[PDB]
C-alpha cells in the first residue's frame, strides 16, 4: 500500500514549499491522482484479503474505506478554500498539512496488520482533528468542544490497551490474521466480560452510541466545514472497521452482553431521530442524523450475521457521502447568512434552483429512496434483525419513519415558502460549493448501478 | 447554474464518449472469448481466466 | 473600546469585481485554471474512467468461476444418481468422533 | 529481561563478540528514519533562529543529518546484538532444561470435540 | 444454448396450432410479421456482422483449476500452512455450494412459469428436489455467524454428528 | 414470443427518453410539452399491441435480463412479470396520462416551470410503470417511493405553497407508515420463505402467511387511503388542479391495491386478513362518501369518492375477487 | 453588539429583575411571565400565550409572513411545532 | 522561453509521480523479501517449465 | 438569537436537580431501556425455546 501512502506523504514537501497562491490547485489534483490509483484497490480475492507486505493488509471491507477517504480529501479541500481565503500562507498550508496527515494516518489505519498497529494510528487522527476543530473554528463553545471530543476516545481508547496488550501476552499475537485463523472461544468468566467490554467501549464511544454520543452534537455542529465532513463521513466508521476485526475473537460472548448496549441502540436512533425532528440549528439536525444512522450499524455488526455486515458496510460508506453532502450543504447556506438557524433562511428554492436540487436528493439519500445503496445497507439490517427477532421491525421502521419526517423539514424550512426579504446577500452560487456537491452526489449512483463492491468480505 | 451543467456534460463527454466509442469497438471489433478444457502443455496466465478482453487487460497490465 | 480591535470586515463575494469568476479565488487566471483541472480531474477520468475500470475489473471474488464449477458438478450428481449436495462439508468418515 | 550476565564487561558499547552478527544495512529503513529525524531536527533549527527554514544554512542542516545517521548506526547495531542474546539464551536455555518445555504430540482436529455456538 | 438441459432442465414446448374460423382474419399473424421484416431483419445481418467479426479474431479464456488439498479434519492446530489450505479450500466449497442453491432455485422458479397455473401439482418435483437441497444446506453452513470458517463449520459437522450419534443409541434402545 | 416481452422493454424504455433529452439539456423547453405528448401517445400506441397476443394466445412470461446482486444464495436482478393484470393496465394507465397531460397543456400553461411540471409527469410515469412492471417487491418498492416522492414534489408544485408544503408532508407520511408493513413482509419473505421475486414466492407455498398478510395489509392500506391512513389523499387536492387529475387522481393510490391482486395466490389462504381489508374498505366507502355528501367544494368531493372506490375493489380482494377488481380499477 | 444583560439570563426571582428581562425579552413588566421554576432549565425565557402561527392575524404587516413573525418582537420557546406546516392551536367550531 | 519559471513553477508537479514509482518500487522491493514458498502451496504446486524458472516476480 | 440560545446554552445553568426534573429524568431514561430490555430478552427466551429440538419454521431459511 506504499504506492498510496509514498505519495499521501509526498504531498507534505509539495504543499509546503509551493506557490502562495498555487497551494489549493496542486494539492487538489494530485489528491485526486491519489484517488485514481486507490481505486485499483477496489480488486478483491473470493476470500483472501490482499497482503502487500508484512505489516499491511488489504480486504473488501478495507479498501471501500481507503477510497472513501482518498476520494474525500479534495472534497474538504474545495470546500475550505471558500473562508480560508482571509488567511496567511504558512497558516493555510499547516491547514492541509493536518488534512493530508488525516488522511496518511486513515490509509495506514484500515491497511494495518495487527491490532495494535491498527490502535495507533487509529487514535492518532485525534490530534489533526484536534486542531482542526479548535485552532480553526469559528465560536466560543470550541474550546469546550475540543476537550468533549478528545477525552471521550480516549476514556474509551485506554481499556482497549490494556486488553490489547494482554492479547499479546495470553495469544501470543495481536495479528489479524492468527488471531481470525487461531480464533479460540472465550468463556463466559467473570473476567472475560471486563476483557469483552474493554475492547467495545472504545469502538462504540465514537460510533457514537446512545448515551456516549454527546461529543457528536458538541463537535460536528462546531468544527470547520473542512473538520465536519471528515469526522462525519469515516472517523465515526473507525469503530465500524475496528468492531468487524474484533468481533473475530470475542466469541460466544456477544450473545449477552450485546443486549444492554442493543437496546440502548435500538432506543437509541428513534430518540436521536426524534431529537432531529425538533432541532434549531441546521448543522445540528445532520450531526443527530449521524448518530441515527449509525446505530443501525451498531445492531449492524453486534448482531453477528453475514447479512448485517454487509448492511453495515453499505450504510456505512453510503451515510458518508450523504453526510458529507449535507454539512457541506448547510456550510453553503451558513456562509451567505452566517448562522446556522433552520428558519432563519426558510424559503430558498426561488433564490436557490441548483442548491435547491442538491437539497432534494441528499435529503433523499437521506430518507434512502430505492436503490440507493443507503437502502441496501438498511433493508439488509432490517432482515437480519428480524431473522434475530421478529418484534424489531417497528422500532427502526418507525425511525426511518421519523428519520423521514425531519429529512423533508429542512427541505421544507430551508427551500420552500417565501424568501426573506431583508437578506440581500444570497449572491450567484459560485461554481466551486456547486461542483462540490457534483462530486458528492455522482459516486452515489454511480455505486447504485454496481453496489457489489461495497459489501465488504462477507459477499 | 448553465455554466455548471454545460461544463459538466462537456468534461464528463471529454472522456465519456472516447471510452464508449472504445468499449462498443471492441465488443463488434474484438469481441468476447470461449470456455475451454485448458489445452495441456501451456498453462493460462494470470489474465486468461477472463471473459472481456478489456478485463484481461486490466489483469494483464496491473494485477 | 479597552481592547483595539478593527471591526468586523463584511465578507467579500467572489462576483463583485469577478462576475464572470467560479468562485474559487481571488486573481482570475488561475481560478479558471482551478475551475478548469478540478472539472477536468473530477468528473473525467477519476469518474468516467475509474467507472470504467470497477465496472470492467476482473473476476471480483469469482463468481463466474463459481457457476462454471458448479456447472460442472451439478452434472456430475445428476449423472451418477447423486444428490444435488450432501448435507456434510467434511466427510463423516475421517472425523474420529470421542467415545 | 540483561545486565547481569557472566561475561557482559561494563561500559562497552558493542562486544568484539558481537562482530558475528549482520552489520545493520545502510539502506535499512530504521537507519534511513533516523536520518530524516536528521533533517527534520534541521529545519527546528533555522525556525527558532528565523532563518529561512528549508533553505537556510545547509552547513548547520547537513551536520544534522550526518550526525544523526552515525549515532544511529551503532544504535541499530547494538540493537539487534541484545535481541540476538535475547534470542541466544532463548534457546540454550530451552536445550538446557528440555523437560519443562515438552513437545506437544499431534492431535488433530478430526478428533477434537470442540463446540459450536450457534450464532442465530 | 451453451447451457443443457442437465443443468437447467427445460420442460419441452409445444404449439397449439390456431384455427380462425372467424371471418375476420387475425390481426396477430402479420403485426408479427411486420415486426419480424423492419426491425429483426436490420439487426439479423448486424449481429452476422458481430458473429462474423469474432470468428475473425477468436482468442481464448479457459477455467481455473483448483488442486484438491487436505481438509481441515487432517489439517494440523496452530499449523498455519496446511489450515490455511484448508481454510480456502472449504470457502470455495460453500461458494460453489451457494451456487447450487442459485441454480435449484433458478431450475424451481423456471418450473413455476413453465407450467402457469398447473404449479401446484407439476412443481413439486422441483420444489422438494430444492427442498431437501435447502435442508442439507442448512445442517451445512447455516447458523455459522459472520466469522464462520473450516473449523467453525466443522465443530457444527461435529456437534450435528455427534447428536445423530446419541440419537442412533437412543433408537437402538 | 418474439412480439409482446420485447414491446413492453421498448414501451417502458421510449418513455424514459424525455428525461435522458432533458437532463441532456440538448432538448428546447419550449415545445417539451408538446414533445412529451408525443412520446406518451407513442408510447400509447405501442402499448396496445403486447394485448394483442394475449388476447390471441393469452401468453404470459417473466423478464430478468441483468443480474445486479449475487448475495449468496438470493440472486437479484432487474425483472417485470408480465400477466393478464400488467399487460392490460399499461395501455389503460398510458392512455390516461396522456390524455390528462394533453388537457393539462391548455391549463396548466401560466406558470414558468411547464416544461419542469410535464417533466415530474414523466418522472412518475416511468416510476409506476417500475411498479406494475415488477417481478420482485424490491422493484415494486422502487416504484412505491419514486410516486411517493413524486406526489411530495408534485403536491408542493407551488413551493411557496404552505399548505401543499403540509400535504405534501402528510403525503409521504402516511405512505411511509404504509410502507412499514411492505418492510415487514420484506424482511419475513427473505427470512421464512428466502426470495424476493414473486414467483417464487407463491409457488413456496407459504400456507401461514400470517404476518405477511398483515405487512401486505398495512401496505396497500397506506397506499390505498384506507381509514387512518386516507386523509393524504384528500390532502394531495391542494395542488395544481392537473396534479389532482394525477397521481392521486385514480393513479398512484391504486398501486397498493395492485400489491393486492399481485399476492392474491397467498392472500386468499388466511380468512381473518381476508376479512380485514373488506371491513377497512367498507368503512372508507362509508366515511369518505359521507364527508362528500355534506361538503362545500368539487375535487374534494370526487377525491373523497375516490377514496370510497379505493375501497371498493379491495373490498372485492377481501372476497376474493382478484381480476375483478383490476377491472374495476382500471374502469 | 451582544452582552450578558441582553443575553438570558437565570431564572428571574426578585422584582427588578423580572423588568430587567423584560426590557431585554422586548415587552413590558406585566407582559414579562416566565416558566415554572420547577428545574427544567427554562430559566429567564417567559411563558408566551399557548398559541399557534395559524392564529397568527394574515391582515397584519408581518416582517415574516411566510410565518407571520415580526422582527425585534419576542417570540415563543415552543414556536417550532407552533408554526403553520405543523400542529395548529386555532380554534375549532365544534 | 523563460526558462526558470517554467520548471520552478512546475519542480514541485512531480513530487507526486516519482513517489508513485517509488511507491510502487519498494512495494515489490517486497515480494523477493516474502519468496518463502513459491510454487511450494500444493494448490498451486506448478512444476517448472523448462523454460522459465520461476512461477511469479 | 435569543430563541435559539436559551434553547441550546441557557438550559444546564438554569437546570435543578430538582427531585421532579430527576423524576422525568428517571422513567424517560432507564425506563424504556428495560422496557424494550424485557421485551426483546422475553421475546428471545421464547423464541430459543424452540430452536434446540426443531418446533420452528426454518426449513427454506438459509441466508442470515
Ligand atoms: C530512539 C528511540 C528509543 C530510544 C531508546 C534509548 C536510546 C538512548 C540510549 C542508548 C545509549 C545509552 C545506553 C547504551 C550505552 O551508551 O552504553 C550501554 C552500556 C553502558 O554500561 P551499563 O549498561 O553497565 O550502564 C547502564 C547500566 N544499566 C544497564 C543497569 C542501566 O554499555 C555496556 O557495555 C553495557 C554492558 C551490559 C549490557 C547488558
Amino acid at each position: 500500500m506504499l504506492k498510496i501512502i509514498i505519495p499521501t506523504t509526498m504531498l507534505l514537501p509539495m504543499t509546503w514549499m509551493s506557490k502562495h497562491n498555487m497551494i489549493w490547485i496542486n494539492a487538489t489534483v494530485h489528491s485526486l491522482l491519489i484517488s485514481l490509483i486507490s481505486l485499483s484497490l477496489l480488486n478483491q480475492l473470493g476470500e483472501n484479503s490482499l497482503n502487500f507486505s508484512l505489516t499491511f493488509f488489504s480486504d473488501s471491507l478495507s479498501a471501500p474505506l481507503l477510497v472513501l477517504t482518498t476520494w474525500l480529501l479534495p472534497l474538504m479541500l474545495m470546500a475550505s478554500q471558500s473562508h480560508l481565503s482571509k488567511e496567511t500562507t504558512t497558516r493555510k498550508k499547516l491547514y492541509i498539512t493536518m488534512l493530508i496527515l488525516l488522511q496518511l494516518f486513515l490509509i495506514m489505519t484500515f491497511t494495518a496488520t495487527e491490532l495494535i498497529l491498527f490502535y495507533i494510528l487509529f487514535e492518532a487522527t485525534l490530534v489533526p482533528t484536534l486542531i482542526i476543530i479548535t485552532r480553526w473554528g469559528n465560536q466560543t463553545e470550541r474550546l469546550n468542544a475540543g476537550l468533549y471530543f478528545l477525552f471521550y476516545t480516549l476514556a474509551g481508547s485506554l481499556p482497549l490497551l490494556v486488553a490489547l496488550v494482554y492479547i499479546q501476552n495470553t495469544t501470543g499475537s495481536l495479528n489479524f490474521l492468527i488471531i481470525h485463523y487461531w480464533s479460540h472461544p472465550l468463556s463466559n468468566s467473570w473476567s472475560n466480560i471486563f476483557m469483552w467490554l474493554a475492547c467495545i467501549m472504545a469502538f462504540m464511544v465514537k460510533m457514537p452510541l446512545y448515551g456516549l454520543h454527546l461529543w457528536l452534537p458538541k463537535a460536528h455542529v462546531e468544527a470547520p466545514i473542512a473538520g465536519s465532513m471528515v469526522l462525519a463521513a469515516v472517523l465515526l466508521k473507525l469503530g465500524g472497521y475496528g468492531m468487524m476485526r474484533i468481533t473475530t475473537i470475542l466469541n460466544p460472548l456477544t450473545n449477552y452482553m450485546a443486549y444492554p448496549f442493543l437496546m440502548l441502540s435500538m432506543w437509541g436512533m428513534i430518540m436521536t431521530s426524534s431529537i432531529c425532528l425538533r432541532q434549531t440549528d441546521l448543522k445540528s439536525l445532520i450531526a443527530y442524523s449521524s448518530v441515527s444512522h449509525m446505530a443501525l450499524v451498531i445492531v449492524a455488526i453486534m448482531i453477528q450475521t453475514p447479512w448485517s455486515f454487509m448492511g453495515a458496510t453499505a450504510l456505512m460508506i453510503a451515510h458518508g457521502l450523504t453526510s458529507s453532502m449535507l454539512f457541506c450543504l448547510a456550510n453553503t447556506n451558513y456562509e451567505r447568512v452566517h448562522s446556522r438557524t433552520m428558519i432563519l433562511a426558510r424559503g430558498l428554492q426561488t433564490l436557490l434552483p441548483l442548491m435547491a436540487t442538491w437539497w432534494l436528493m441528499a435529503s433523499l439519500t437521506n430518507l434512502a429512496l430505492p436503490p440507493s445503496i443507503n437502502l441496501i445497507g438498511e433493508l439488509f439490517i432490517i432482515t437480519a434483525s428480524f431473522s434475530w427477532s421478529n418484534i424489531t421491525i417497528i422500532l427502526m421502521g418507525m425511525n426511518m419513519m421519523i428519520t423521514a419526517l425531519y429529512s423533508l423539514y429542512m427541505l421544507i424550512t430551508t427551500q420552500r415558502g417565501k424568501y426573506t426579504h431583508h437578506i440581500n446577500n444570497i449572491k450567484a452560487s459560485f461554481t466551486r460549493e456547486n461542483a462540490l456537491m457534483a462530486l458528492h452526489i455522482l459516486p452515489l449512483l454511480l455505486l447504485t448501478l454496481n453496489p457489489k463492491m461495497i459489501l465488504g468480505p462477507l459477499y | 447554474d448553465r455554466r455548471f451543467l454545460k461544463l459538466m456534460r462537456f468534461y464528463i463527454l471529454l472522456t465519456g464518449i472516447p471510452v464508449a466509442i472504445g468499449i462498443t469497438l471492441v465488443n463488434v471489433f474484438i469481441g468476447e472469448a470461449e470456455l475451454a478444457d485448458i489445452p495441456e502443455g501451456y498453462v493460462p496466465e494470470h489474465w486468461e481466466y477472463f471473459k472481456h478482453p478489456i478485463s484481461r487487460w486490466i489483469a494483464r497490465t496491473f494485477y | 473600546i479597552r481592547l483595539q480591535e478593527d471591526p468586523d470586515p463584511e465578507d467579500e463575494n467572489l462576483y463583485e469585481k469577478n462576475p464572470d469568476s467560479h468562485g474559487y479565488d481571488k486573481d482570475p487566471i488561475v481560478d479558471l485554471w482551478n475551475m478548469r483541472v478540478v472539472f477536468f480531474f473530477g468528473f473525467s477520468i477519476v469518474l468516467v474512467l475509474g467507472s470504467t475500470f470497477v465496472a470492467y475489473l476482473p473476476d471480483y471474488r469469482m463468481q463466474e468461476w463459481a457457476r462454471r464449477e458448479a456447472e460442472r458438478l451439478v452434472k456430475y450428481r445428476e449423472a451418477n444418481g447423486l444428490p444435488l449436495m450432501e448435507s456434510n462439508c467434511f466427510d463423516p468418515n475421517k472425523i474420529q468422533l470421542p467415545e | 529481561m540483561m545486565s547481569g550476565r557472566p561475561g557482559r564487561v561494563p561500559l562497552q558499547f558493542l562486544p568484539n563478540e558481537a562482530r558475528s552478527l549482520p552489520p545493520p544495512k545502510l539502506t535499512d529503513p530504521r537507519l534511513v528514519y533516523m536520518g530524516f529525524l536528521g533533517y527534520c531536527s534541521g529545519l527546528i533549527d533555522n525556525a527558532i533562529r528565523r532563518r529561512p527554514v528549508v533553505s537556510a544554512g545547509l552547513h548547520r542542516q547537513l551536520l544534522y543529518v550526518t550526525s544523526f545517521v552515525f549515532f544511529g548506526y551503532y544504535l541499530l547495531k547494538r540493537q539487534d546484538y541484545m535481541y540476538a542474546l535475547r534470542d541466544h539464551d532463548m534457546f540454550a536455555y530451552v536445550k538446557s532444561h528440555p523437560e519443562d518445555f515438552p513437545e506437544k504430540d499431534k492431535k488433530t482436529y478430526g478428533e477434537i470435540l470442540e463446540e459450536f455456538h450457534p450464532v442465530r | 444454448d451453451s447451457w443443457d438441459k442437465d443443468v437447467y432442465p427445460e420442460p419441452p414446448r409445444r404449439t397449439p396450432a390456431p384455427a380462425p374460423q372467424t371471418s375476420l382474419p387475425n390481426p396477430v399473424t402479420y403485426l408479427t410479421k411486420i415486426f419480424d421484416l423492419l426491425v429483426d431483419r436490420p439487426v439479423t445481418l448486424a449481429r452476422e456482422f458481430i458473429e462474423q467479426q469474432h470468428a475473425k479474431n477468436r482468442y481464448y479464456y479457459y477455467h481455473r483449476e483448483f488442486r484438491r488439498v487436505p481438509d481441515i479434519t487432517e489439517c494440523e492446530e496452530k499449523d498455519i500452512l496446511c489450515m490455511f489450505e484448508a481454510e480456502m479450500q472449504w470457502r470455495r466449497d460453500y461458494k460453489v455450494d451457494q451456487e447450487i442453491v442459485n441454480i435449484i432455485q433458478e431450475r424451481l422458479k423456471a418450473c413455476q412459469q413453465r407450467e402457469g397455473e398447473s404449479y401446484r401439482q407439476n412443481c413439486a418435483k422441483e420444489l422438494e428436489q430444492f427442498t431437501q437441497v435447502s435442508k442439507a444446506f442448512q445442517d451445512r453452513y447455516s447458523d455459522l455467524g459472520a466469522h464462520y470458517s473450516a473449523r467453525k463449520c466443522l465443530a457444527k459437522q461435529k456437534q450435528r454428528m455427534l447428536a445423530e450419534r446419541k440419537a442412533a443409541k437412543e433408537a437402538a434402545a | 414470443m418474439n412480439p409482446f416481452a420485447s414491446l413492453t422493454l421498448t414501451t417502458l424504455i421510449i418513455l424514459t427518453i424525455p428525461i435522458m433529452m432533458s437532463n441532456s439539456n440538448i432538448y428546447k423547453t419550449n415545445l417539451y410539452p408538446n414533445y412529451v405528448k408525443t412520446t406518451v401517445s407513442y408510447a400509447f400506441t405501442l402499448s396496445l399491441v403486447p394485448l394483442l397476443m394475449f388476447m390471441h394466445t393469452g401468453q404470459e412470461m417473466i423478464i430478468s435480463n441483468w443480474h445486479w446482486m449475487t448475495l449468496q444464495t438470493v440472486e437479484l436482478s432487474l425483472s417485470f412479470k408480465m400477466d393478464y393484470f400488467s399487460v392490460m393496465f399499461i395501455p389503460v394507465a398510458l392512455f390516461v396520462t396522456w390524455s390528462i397531460m394533453e388537457f393539462s397543456m391548455w391549463y396548466m400553461h401560466s406558470d414558468p416551470f411547464i416544461n419542469r411540471f410535464f417533466k415530474y409527469l414523466v418522472l412518475f410515469l416511468i416510476t409506476m410503470m417500475i411498479l406494475v412492471t415488477a417481478n420482485n417487491l424490491f422493484q415494486l418498492f422502487i416504484g412505491w417511493e419514486g410516486v411517493g416522492i413524486m406526489s411530495f414534489l408534485l403536491i408542493g408544485w407551488w413551493h411557496g405553497r404552505t399548505d401543499a408544503n403540509t400535504a405534501a408532508l402528510q403525503a409521504i407520511l402516511y405512505n411511509r407508515i404504509g410502507d412499514i408493513g411492505f418492510v415487514l413482509s420484506m424482511a419475513w419473505f427473505l427470512t421464512h420463505s428466502n426470495a424476493w421475486d414473486l414467483q417464487q414466492i407463491f409457488m413456496l407455498n407459504n400456507e401461514c402467511p400470517n404476518m405477511p398478510l398483515i405487512g401486505l395489509l398495512l401496505a396497500a392500506a397506506g397506499k390505498s387511503a384506507q381509514f387512518g391512513l386516507h386523509p393524504w389523499l384528500p390532502s394531495a387536492m391542494e395542488g395544481p388542479t392537473p396534479v389532482s387529475a394525477l397521481l392521486h387522481s385514480s393513479t398512484m393510490v391504486v398501486a397498493g391495491v395492485f400489491l393486492l391482486i399481485r399476492f392474491y395466490p397467498l392472500m386468499e389462504t388466511n380468512k381473518l386478513v381476508q376479512t380485514m381489508t373488506l371491513c377497512l374498505g367498507a368503512i372508507t366507502t362509508l366515511f369518505t362518501a359521507l364527508c362528500a355528501i355534506t361538503q362545500n367544494d368539487i375535487k374534494k368531493i370526487v377525491a373523497f369518492s375516490t377514496s370510497s372506490q379505493l375501497g371498493l375493489m379491495m373490498v372485492t380482494i377481501g372476497i376474493n375477487q382478484p381480476h375483478l377488481a383490476f377491472l374495476h380499477i382500471c374502469m | 453588539h451582544v452582552t450578558k444583560d441582553m443575553f438570558p439570563g437565570p431564572y428571574p426571582k426578585t422584582p427588578e429583575e423580572r423588568a430587567a428581562a423584560a426590557k431585554k425579552y422586548n415587552m413590558r413588566v406585566e407582559d414579562y411571565e416566565p416558566y415554572p421554576d420547577d428545574g427544567m432549565g427554562y430559566g429567564d425565557y417567559p411563558k408566551l400565550p399557548d398559541r399557534s402561527q395559524q392564529e397568527r392575524d394574515p391582515w397584519y404587516d408581518w416582517d415574516h409572513p411566510d410565518l407571520r413573525l415580526n422582527w425585534g418582537e419576542p417570540i415563543h420557546w415552543d414556536l417550532d411545532m407552533y408554526i403553520r406546516n405543523r400542529v395548529d392551536t386555532s380554534p375549532t367550531p365544534v | 522561453m523563460n526558462v526558470l519559471q517554467i520548471v520552478r513553477d512546475h519542480w514541485v508537479h512531480i513530487l507526486v509521480p516519482v513517489g508513485f514509482v517509488f511507491g510502487c518500487y519498494l512495494d515489490r522491493r517486497s515480494d523477493e523479501k516474502l519468496t518463502a514458498f513459491r510454487n511450494k502451496s500444493l494448490l498451486f504446486k506448478r512444476e517448472l517449465r523448462p523454460n522459465e524458472e520461476v512461477t511469479w516476480k | 438569537i435569543r430563541w435559539t440560545y436559551a434553547r441550546s446554552a441557557n438550559i444546564y445553568p438554569n437546570f435543578r436537580p430538582t427531585p421532579k426534573t430527576s423524576l422525568l429524568g428517571a422513567l424517560f431514561g432507564i425506563g424504556p431501556l428495560f422496557f424494550w430490555y424485557y421485551v426483546f430478552k422475553t421475546d428471545r427466551d421464547k423464541k430459543e425455546k424452540l430452536i434446540q429440538e426443531g418446533k420452528l419454521d426454518q426449513t427454506f431459511n438459509i441466508s442470515y
